[PDB]
């Protein structure tokens, strides 16, 4: 019997109309544990690279994590797998909220999509029993507006539903997938989900969900309850408001947003503003915020209350978190008045609201500097906020140079042409980063911008913090109680590490030490997303409840498999591999991984090459970036190499 | 005489309508205990409607046998509930307070046993407590009204059941 | 299908007056309107202006016990009874049972009346009844207020005594 997970998934095809039950392999646990890793397993054997984002063969994987419907604290997450159409890599993406619980709670550890449907349906789970239901009704209806209609319908008030806006129904390359307070937001998936005719997957559970071993695991929950109350008693010392305690970033809660909105560059990535922070903006936004903010609201069993529902006059009520606040204020140079406004309306159609703001602060470059005419834009408004909301609709339906747009800066740049391709100054394999435009190279940072499979810096820091502290004293009482370092070393180089000087960036830390902190970093983002763990309580935060020591006791105590901290880390390696080798299938290159080329004044071609280099060889992959015969080898991975070798992307 | 009363003191305006309270509820009360969890065998249930600003923890009460002649839906200071929106009862118009699976009856028993209530300890947000306080012939008159109402021969023959 | 029927309560309409108790304990007098008595009033109205509550609630089902824990809210900075939402005819209170006697109270909806007259007596419209059809059966155990009442005897002083006064008269 399988603990932690259900051990079944459901297989659909929505060409056929066939929806089926399958036990999964119980090996493919101990393997890949489960989530994005079992997610990954699945697209590599199953999609190969002659298969388009809109070819009926993609397929569209939704996935709770391992630990999803057990007791643990925060664990919640829900893992949407596909091919992107936009990056035309493999595009996963995590959505909080409930529906990743309910799932495990109606029987099953996944839902894969395959086909297409010729009319626009919805997926109805309730327990053993599983349908699909016509949604011609709910045609280009908002995602939200869509759960409600579909709950009303069906008489389950406690379903929870998964739904596409208008903007995943057109394809638009950022449309996202919105389920109340919570959003698989980027890399299209929102458009994969509507090419295939699905319009949204309600899911209801009242099923068990058992763990191995009870007692153990109930007292790990509550040792970790038992360090949130007291880390918020603690919040890192000296570090911006938002950033020092647990949770997803805190803006709902803190108005404080001097950090962003004096290092973070506004417009299509364009303008620092070093002195906006006065006293006036911070009282009006405030005002404005006080307002707007009915209730901070968790995602399931979490205290952190990471969200809020937002209510603007005469318009229907949204649930927001995180940097979505600033995005359409920043890139339209506006207030946060404005934001909050038109942050519902691209909720609603289902946007990125990363992508989204710099798309149309892109467009709008454009026509600046006349590289677009105003004929493009017939019935262009006159007001600069009326201008945004003008082009959201343009591209949500895409409507003239709204169809254009909607594909994302880099292939609106690529068929605009006499020049666009210089503003689409802001991506990574033809995805937007934040609007970060700094002065000295980062050397971590660096790194992770380079090789980031989820290609958003955001979602692959954390562990180690951003800056140094001045003084020896402060890094001296920050290491003091620091349990989460896989090691001591890790302690070491934060005493170490200077604001200025010898031991100060980018020459400090070592090329060495740079590549060991973007690992962990990293590994620990990936065993979250399998286990189904939300990073504001593991890897996103400074000294989280979760961490590489405790993690295996929680795997071992819920799913009832062998595990410690060694077998944990190659586990995370194991699948993290595995994705890497599913982008190499799909023409991933070292070409590839590299930052916009403005993206730091300061830069150093040979500190950088050595940083790569050095960061490969830890990887046990090529000086191409590809992982080798000898690391898929220990790894389990036998089958990537020799296919590898067939394909001739690795000489025999 | 004086006896004890609990009373569950519930702050729904610091519900964040995580339903931890559930989970914990549920997973206590699994068979042996935290073997596993399941919301539905919870005695906590919350209302939970974000889009009406509704966060109501509600805690399995007694045992009806037969549903209201009329269920009752109220407004209150600009928010419309759910019918019976408030009510304890383990009941059959529904599923709350019943097991999902032999639709028998839940009861919120505070924990009885335990060193404090679960749910309370797994709110950390503190919108739950539990605390105490001390408390302190009409037959007949009772069964007159019931012969003037329903007839003398009525309550004779009932008397034999 | 089978019709299910609410009684649709506008709190924010409610202006405290008790009508509804005047004209539900009057009805239920014997003979009808010969008395009046908001204590036997199956409509019972939670009432303090100073904490602007005004809340009508109606007699629900019967219970022979307590809870084991008592519920009270706080809810958008109100700060309610004890119990202050609960229908039940219970024994931790007097409400919904006949003030000289215990005896359980349960509303009706008037039946075999033209309406409920709570309804029709509460002129600012707090007040309504609608109705539906639903798919899920009755289930319930339909049962007699009169068996109810005896029972609720009974269940308090013993199947002895009752019998006892039952023929004595
Ligand atoms: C952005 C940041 C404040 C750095 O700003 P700083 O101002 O410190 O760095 P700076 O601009 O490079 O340098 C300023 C001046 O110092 C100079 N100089 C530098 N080194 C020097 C040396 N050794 N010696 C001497 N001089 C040295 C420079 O030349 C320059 O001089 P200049 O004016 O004459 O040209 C800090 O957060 C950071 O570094 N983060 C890292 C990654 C990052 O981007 N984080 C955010 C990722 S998203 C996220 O986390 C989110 C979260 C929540 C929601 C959404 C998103
Ligand atoms: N496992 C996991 N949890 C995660 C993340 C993630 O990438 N993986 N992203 C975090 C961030 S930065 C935010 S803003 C919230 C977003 O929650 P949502 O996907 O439900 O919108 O998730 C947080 N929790
Ligand atoms: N529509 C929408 N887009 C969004 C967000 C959101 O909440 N809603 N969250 C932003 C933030 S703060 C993060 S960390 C990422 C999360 O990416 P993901 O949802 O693809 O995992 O999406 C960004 N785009
Ligand atoms: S930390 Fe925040 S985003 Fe994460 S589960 Fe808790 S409430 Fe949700
Ligand atoms: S644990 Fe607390 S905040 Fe969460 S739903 Fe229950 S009572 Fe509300
Ligand atoms: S749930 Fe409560 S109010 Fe509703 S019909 Fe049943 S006993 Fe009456
Ligand atoms: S006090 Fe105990 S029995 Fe009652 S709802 Fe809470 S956990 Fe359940
Ligand atoms: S008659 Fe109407 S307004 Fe008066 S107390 Fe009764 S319900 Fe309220
Ligand atoms: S009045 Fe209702 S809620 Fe209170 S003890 Fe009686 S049955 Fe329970
Ligand atoms: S409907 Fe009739 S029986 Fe019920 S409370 Fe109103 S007046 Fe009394
Ligand atoms: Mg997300
Ligand atoms: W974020």
């Amino acid at each position: 019997m399988r603990y932690a997970e259900t051990g079944y998934v459901l297989e659909v095809d929505l060409t056929k109309g066939s929806i089926e039950r399958v036990a999964t392999d119980p090996r493919d646990t101990e393997l890949y544990l489960g989530g994005l890793g079992t997610n990954a397993k699945i697209l590599w054997d199953r999609v190969p690279p002659e298969v388009e984002p809109f070819s009926p063969e993609n397929l569209l994987i939704f996935a709770a994590g391992l630990l999803c419907g057990t007791p643990a604290t925060g664990c919640n997450r829900t893992i949407v797998s596909t091919v992107s159409p936009q990056t035309k890599l493999m595009a996963f993406s995590m959505m909080g909220g409930f529906w990743a619980p309910e799932l495990k709670y109606a029987g099953y550890d996944k839902i894969i999509f395959r086909g297409k449907s010729p009319e626009l349906v919805y997926l109805y789970i309730n327990n053993d029993k599983v349908e699909i239901r016509d949604a011609s009704h709910l045609k280009g209806k908002g995602a939200i507006e869509t759960a409600e209609i579909i709950k009303k319908e069906l008489n389950e008030p406690r379903a929870q539903v998964a739904a596409i806006g208008k903007a995943g129904e057109n394809r638009v390359f950022y449309a996202s997938i919105e389920q109340g307070r919570s959003s698989a937001s980027r890399g299209g998936i929102g458009a994969v989900m509507g090419d295939k005719g699905l319009k949204a997957v309600v899911v209801r559970g009242t099923k068990d969900l058992c763990v191995a071993k009870p007692e153990e695991y109930i007292g790990l929950c509550n040792e970790v309850l038992d360090y949130i109350k007291h880390r918020e008693e603690n919040p890192i010392p000296d570090v911006m408001p938002i950033l020092a305690g647990l949770g997803s970033p805190q803006e709902m809660k803190v108005h404080d947003e001097k950090w962003h909105t004096e290092n973070f560059n506004w417009g299509n990535a364009r303008t620092r503003r070093k002195d906006f922070w006065t006293d006036e903006v911070s009282h009006a936004w405030e005002k404005t915020m006080d307002k707007a903010r009915t209730r901070l609201i968790s995602c399931y069993n979490c205290p952190m209350k990471c969200g809020a529902t937002i209510s603007m006059e005469g318009l229907p009520t949204y649930m927001m978190k995180c940097f979505t606040k600033l995005t359409y204020t920043m890139a339209a140079y506006s207030d946060l008045d404005f934001g909050l406004r038109i942050a519902q309306k691209a909720t609603e159609y289902g946007l990125d609201g990363f992508s989204a703001p710099q798309v149309m602060a892109f467009a709008f470059e454009l026509l600046e500097k006349g590289i677009l005419k105003d004929s493009d834009f017939p019935g262009l408004p006159e007001g600069n906020e009326e201008r945004f909301f003008y082009l959201l609709d343009k591209i949500v339906n895409r409507d003239g140079i709204g169809d254009i747009l909607a594909n994302g800066t880099y292939w609106a740049a690529q068929e605009i042409g006499n020049g666009a391709e210089d503003y689409a100054h802001n991506n990574i394999k033809k995805h937007e980063q934040l609007p970060l435009k700094l002065s000295m190279l980062n050397p971590i940072y660096y790194l992770m911008y380079c090789t980031g499979e989820k290609i958003n810096i955001t979602q692959i820091e954390g562990q180690f913090p951003q800056a140094p502290y001045p003084k020896l004293e402060q890094r001296e009482a920050f290491v003091e109680d620091w349990i989460q370092v896989p090691d001591e070393k890790f302690k070491k180089i934060f005493l170490e590490w200077e604001p200025r000087g010898e031991k100060s960036m980018p020459n400090f830390p070592t090329v060495d030490m740079c590549c060991d902190i973007v690992d962990w970093q990293e590994m620990m983002h990936y065993i979250d997303d399998a286990l189904g763990q939300c990073a504001g309580l593991s890897s996103f935060p400074l000294k989280p409840p979760y961490h590489i020591h405790n993690y295996p006791k929680f795997i071992a105590a819920g799913a009832g498999i062998e595990m410690d901290t060694e077998k944990l880390k190659k586990a995370a390696k194991r699948y993290r591999t595995l994705v890497r080798a599913f982008n190499i299938r799909r023409g991933m290159r070292r070409v590839d991984e590299q930052p916009p080329a403005n993206h730091w004044k300061n830069r150093f071609p040979e500190l950088e090459k050595e940083l790569l280099d050095s960061y490969y060889k830890l990887k046990g992959w090529n000086d191409d970036g590809i992982p080798t015969k000898e690391t898929l080898d220990d790894l389990g991975l036998g089958y990537v190499g020799d296919e590898f070798i067939k394909r001739g992307i690795l000489s025999a | 005489k004086k006896r004890i009363v609990k009373t569950i003191n519930i702050d729904a305006d610091k519900c964040n309508g995580c339903r931890a309270c559930e989970v914990i509820c549920s997973a206590f009360h699994a068979m042996p205990p935290y073997s596993s969890n399941n919301p539905a065998r919870s005695r906590v249930r919350v209302v939970r409607d974000p889009l009406r600003d509704i966060y109501v923890p509600l805690y399995a009460g007694e045992y009806t046998e037969s549903e209201c002649i009329g269920r009752d839906k109220f407004i209150i200071d600009g928010k419309e509930y759910d019918e019976c929106g408030f009510c304890r009862a383990s009941c059959p118009s529904r599923d709350l307070f019943r097991e999902p699976d032999s639709g028998l009856p839940l009861k919120c028993d505070l924990c009885d046993g335990e060193p404090e209530p679960l749910c309370v300890k797994w709110c950390l947000v503190g919108a739950l407590s539990v605390t105490e306080r001390e408390v302190e012939t009409e037959m007949e008159i009772g069964l007159e009204s019931l012969i003037s109402r329903f007839g003398a021969d009525v309550v004779a023959d009932t008397v034999e059941q």
